[PDB]
């Protein structure tokens, strides 16, 4: 109930410096009991605004960008604080948000919400940091869908290894297919 | 041999660019497979043999190149192999080469071999460096003997490089990835750019000196993985240190250094913005208290643990010079200041200062 | 995949070697080709990638300029401008078959 | 008048530079004898006659050639430009044709003075509006070229119009409470 | 005073430390923000007479002590928002105020080696020109433009061109 109706509040803000502003609060507003938030957040309120085809509507500009850099936030700060353990709850949801996205990004209609799922993977890359070494968690199936954000690829090269599962086998492989694209 | 003598068949049968793919196409029939090493080897050594290269047999390999024809990797390969010894303008005929073809690297099909072409484009930089030194090393024996006329000319060939995709995760990223193979590569890197760093420094061109550099630098943005105008201020560090004044007081120090390192990295906040928001928060917390057992905890607060915060922080990191800038910030700002002198009922900043001094 | 186009890639002539683009993903309303020559009398060139306006037919297939593709010698640049003027005379309803086909010509003429 | 500028619609449907300078030659005779006030119809039907061509490449080579007469001066910016981003066949559905033309509009519009560049993004911006908020995939791309030509509008570094007009259009059509 | 003239590095986003609506419900105020704060209400309940000394207050006593661009800016935010007056009353203030305005850019401008602001001041500038005094300044304002850097030309063009 908090993370949907404090979200709700930063989606109708159409000012850019007050959608900024709103969700560098929502950020420590939600430091109290930042797991379960994060949780939550992803998990049922991601989905739910990116598989309506209503809620569609909200993910424009001004705010989607806000949006995006909370939940790439939330994601990193969630997983940062103390093959992969997939029966911790935060990875099987991290999982299932990356094949959301690789479904949105590859799928056959497209709109604001692959604008927004652009900019979530603009903004992992930015603040991409040692902690989150693969994209954090993107699951095995995944680095499929480099490849389509390198044919959407609206974004310079080489941040697509930053994105891929670097130091690996597949690794190798699935980057040098990649980066001969762009 | 019998692919060689193919090439013979063209030795000076200047027949054409195209009458050699047809008769390639006859020779040697493609129908399981090729290029797996025929054509850029048997090409390349029967072409720049003695000191002129075949411009017959040259330009049959420019064709081969334009038309995607062989590898657009075994080429590299090829020109990786080929030995400096030819001191003559031979050099300059593999950079002709390297000309059309470096600046886009498609490789696109089984793109299995994509590693390859990193591989190859590892060991065509390799090549490249080596070329780089002898030419480096005429240019010195010149200044000795004779003035330099086409020395630096394999610099623009680096120039070449230092596109995104040229020094990308085609060539960097996938640099490290093939090290994990080739390990011996990018000590390879390394070792070119350690008798480079002897051959760069003596060299008087100024120039083509700092070009160098950029280039040793982007060699050096091997380790390569915004915003410097923030305006707005930060205020979610204000609500970080906010919360953990009002919810959770006796929380580890390492807990809210944990946070705030994150914090700042994310949104990517200055050193000096960064404390002068934490002791924003920490007086306005004060200020705006209740009256009598929660205002011990704000200064309990503000003036013990934030300190050691801080302290923790330099651990974790010039902050001295950091923290210096952040109160002189601070000073600046006379109403929070002559509210907390006013409710604190001391004067607030003195004695903070001398117990952020009293620390490292 | 349209399955018009497939019925028109199935009935080529051998020698028009035709495989779908790596690059992309067909999927989505129009599928990209990359088709390299083949035929032992012709003279091997550059591929030639073509783009299908799934609405097609009655919508003439892209076709990809590229100097970066023909600008070094005088074989594919005479290639590439025998290429375009043959295309621009192509009237106005292109089939696959009928790139395909006046690509041919251009390599064939070009070779003269 | 109508009679000769059919002629060389029947000759562009009946080397390639050289035949478009070939084309040039042919509009330039038709431009010096061209009258003085009725440029504006003029221009109307030579793009009316460029959209109706279904082919890509000969929209193209159209548009090249186009590019050429606004570029050597025989033709003024602001009534191609016009022309071609105010017209009934240029439609979001025609993917082809909106790549081509913004593409088209992107490289000419630098020159046009900057009462005709506060009327030049009204008109685009207004276009952009028709584009529904939901696309096809492959389209995107392509109907992305608008973009271009609003960008290189606003990029202050461009200067292309006194940018406080900019944010006058943009406020009129995007009014204070809606994205 | 230190706080615009010389420590102007440590004051932060000049936009926002001129604005006490904000900066105050945090409590980020300056004393700057405190007296344009005073000086927006003295001025907006002065009648048209009293404000007509700010024409001359800006040009006598205020043109030559203006440097930096700070200063310059903190002017700005003081005599803006009441152009609106002086417009529908006295027109000739107006005049002389925008007069002493593009003065003012030009000793910013002869004084300091990069206008750091130069988008927000060339924007208000032009606001100034298309909504307010129109083409009542031209010759005035010509020889000021045609002094500035050519950086602040270039943008500035369309003022009088």
């Amino acid at each position: 109930w908090f993370c949907n109706n404090l979200i709700k509040e930063l989606l109708k803000e159409t000012r850019k410096e007050h959608t900024l502003r709103a969700v560098e609060l929502l950020y420590s507003i939600f430091c109290l009991d930042m797991q379960q938030v994060t949780l939550v957040l992803l998990g049922h309120i991601l989905p739910g605004l990116l598989t309506d085809s209503s809620k569609w509507h909200s993910l424009m500009d001004p705010p989607g960008t806000a949006l995006a850099k909370l939940a790439v936030w939330c994601a990193l700060s969630s997983y940062s604080s103390h093959t992969v353990n997939m029966r911790d709850p935060l990875n099987r949801v991290l999982a299932n948000l990356f094949l959301l996205i690789s479904s949105i990004l590859g799928s056959r209609t497209a709109g604001p919400h692959t604008q927004f799922v652009q900019w979530f993977m603009e903004e992992c890359v930015d603040c991409l940091e040692q902690g989150g070494r693969g994209s954090v968690l993107q699951f095995m199936p995944f680095t499929t869908v480099s490849e389509l954000v390198k044919v959407s690829a609206m974004s310079s090269p080489k941040v697509v290894l930053a994105i891929t599962d670097l130091s690996l086998p597949l690794g190798r492989q699935v980057a040098a297919k990649a980066i001969a694209a762009l | 041999v019998n692919l060689k003598q193919a090439i013979l068949q063209a030795w000076k049968e200047r027949w054409s660019d195209y009458q050699w793919a047809i008769n390639m196409k006859k020779f040697f029939p493609k129908g399981a497979t090729w290029d797996i090493l025929n054509l850029a080897d048997a090409l390349l050594e029967q072409a720049m043999i003695g000191p002129s290269p075949n411009p017959l047999i040259l330009s049959y390999l420019k064709y081969a190149i334009s038309s995607q024809m062989v590898s657009y990797s075994s080429v590299l390969t090829a020109i990786s192999k080929f030995d400096d010894f030819s001191r003559d303008l031979c050099v300059q005929a593999l950079l002709d080469i390297m000309d059309m073809f470096c600046d886009r690297l498609s490789c696109h099909g089984k793109a299995e071999e994509c590693i390859g072409l990193c591989r190859a484009l590892l060991s065509a930089l390799h090549w490249l460096l080596r070329c780089t030194a002898a030419s480096a090393e005429r240019l010195r024996e010149g200044l000795e003997a004779g003035t330099p006329a086409a020395g630096e000319k394999q610099l623009a060939m680096c120039l070449q490089r230092l596109e995104k995709t040229l020094s990308s995760t085609k060539n960097r990223a996938l640099l490290h990835i093939a090290k994990l193979e080739e390990a011996s590569s990018w000590t390879a890197i390394e070792h070119s750019l350690l008798k480079l760093g002897e051959i760069l420094a003596n060299l008087s061109n100024p120039q083509l000196r700092s070009q160098a550099e950029q280039c040793g630098t982007l060699i050096r943005s091997i380790p390569t993985m915004a915003e410097q105008m923030h305006k707005t201020g930060f205020p979610t560090v204000h609500a970080v240190i906010l919360l953990e004044g009002t919810m959770n007081l006796t929380g580890e120090t390492q807990s809210l250094v944990e946070q705030l390192t994150m914090v700042k990295r994310m949104q990517h906040i200055p050193t000096p913005l960064f404390v002068l928001e934490i002791w924003k928060a920490c007086f306005v917390g004060l200020i705006e208290s209740p009256e009598g057992t929660e205002e011990l905890k704000w200064t309990a607060f503000t003036f013990l643990k934030i300190p050691q915060v801080l302290v923790k922080l330099k651990k974790y990191s010039d902050f001295t010079e950091d923290v210096n800038c952040a109160f002189e910030f601070l000073l600046k700002l006379t109403p929070l200041l002559d509210k907390a002198d006013q409710r604190c009922n001391c004067d607030c900043t003195n004695f903070l200062l001398q117990e952020c001094g009293k620390q490292g | 995949i349209p399955s018009v186009l497939q019925g028109e890639v199935a009935r080529l002539d051998p020698k028009f070697l035709v495989n779908l683009d790596p690059s992309h993903c067909s999927n989505n309303g129009t599928v990209h080709l990359i088709c390299k020559l083949d035929d032992k009398d012709l003279p091997s060139v550059p591929p030639l990638e073509l783009s299908v306006p799934a609405d097609y037919p009655a919508q003439s297939p892209l076709w990809i300029d590229r100097q970066w593709q023909y600008d070094a010698n005088p074989f594919l640049q005479s290639v590439h401008r025998c290429m375009t003027s043959r295309l621009l005379q192509l009237p106005d309803k292109h089939s696959v078959t009928a790139l395909l086909n006046t690509w041919a010509q251009s390599v064939h003429q070009a070779c003269l | 008048m109508e009679t000769q500028l059919q002629s060389i619609f029947e000759e562009v449907v009946k080397d390639e530079k050289t035949k478009l300078i070939s084309c040039l030659g042919a509009f330039r005779q038709f431009w010096g004898g061209l009258s003085q006030e009725s440029h504006e119809q003029c221009i109307q039907w030579i793009v009316k006659f460029i959209h109706g061509q279904h082919s890509p490449k000969r929209i193209s080579f159209l548009y090249d050639c186009l590019a050429m007469a606004v570029e050597t001066g025989l033709l003024p910016p602001r009534l191609v430009c016009e022309s071609l981003i105010n017209s009934d066949t240029l439609e979001w559905e025609r993917t082809q044709l909106w790549a081509l033309t913004f593409k088209l509009v992107r490289k000419i519009i630098g020159g046009v003075d900057y009462k005709g560049v506060r009327d030049l993004l009204k008109v685009i911006l207004e276009k952009i509006l028709t584009i529904p908020n939901t696309v096809s995939s492959a389209v995107v791309q392509q109907l992305l070229a608008a973009r271009e030509v609003i960008a290189y509008i606003l990029e202050r570094n461009a200067c292309l119009l006194p940018a406080y007009f900019a944010v006058t259009e943009i406020r009129k059509l995007y009014p204070e409470g809606k994205l | 005073s230190p706080s615009l003239t010389s420590e102007t590095e440590w004051v932060g986003y000049p936009f926002r430390l001129f604005d006490f609506t904000a900066c105050h419900q945090s409590y980020s105020e300056m004393s700057c923000s405190y007296t344009l704060a005073l000086a927006h209400a003295v001025w907006h309940h002065s009648s048209i007479g009293q404000l007509s000394l700010i024409p001359k207050f800006l040009t006598e006593v205020l043109l030559p002590i203006v440097k930096t661009e700070f200063q310059l800016l903190y002017v700005y935010h003081l005599v803006g928002p009441f152009l609106q007056r002086f417009q529908q009353e006295r027109t000739r203030c107006m005049i002389e105020i925008g007069v002493a305005f593009y003065d003012m850019l030009l000793n910013v401008d002869q004084c300091s080696t990069h206008l750091n602001y130069m988008d927000p001041i060339c924007d208000f500038l032009y606001h100034m020109k298309y909504m307010f005094t129109g083409d009542s300044v031209k010759e005035q304002v010509e020889k000021i433009i045609c002094n500035l850097k050519p950086a602040l030309k270039l943008r500035l063009r369309f003022i009088t061109h």
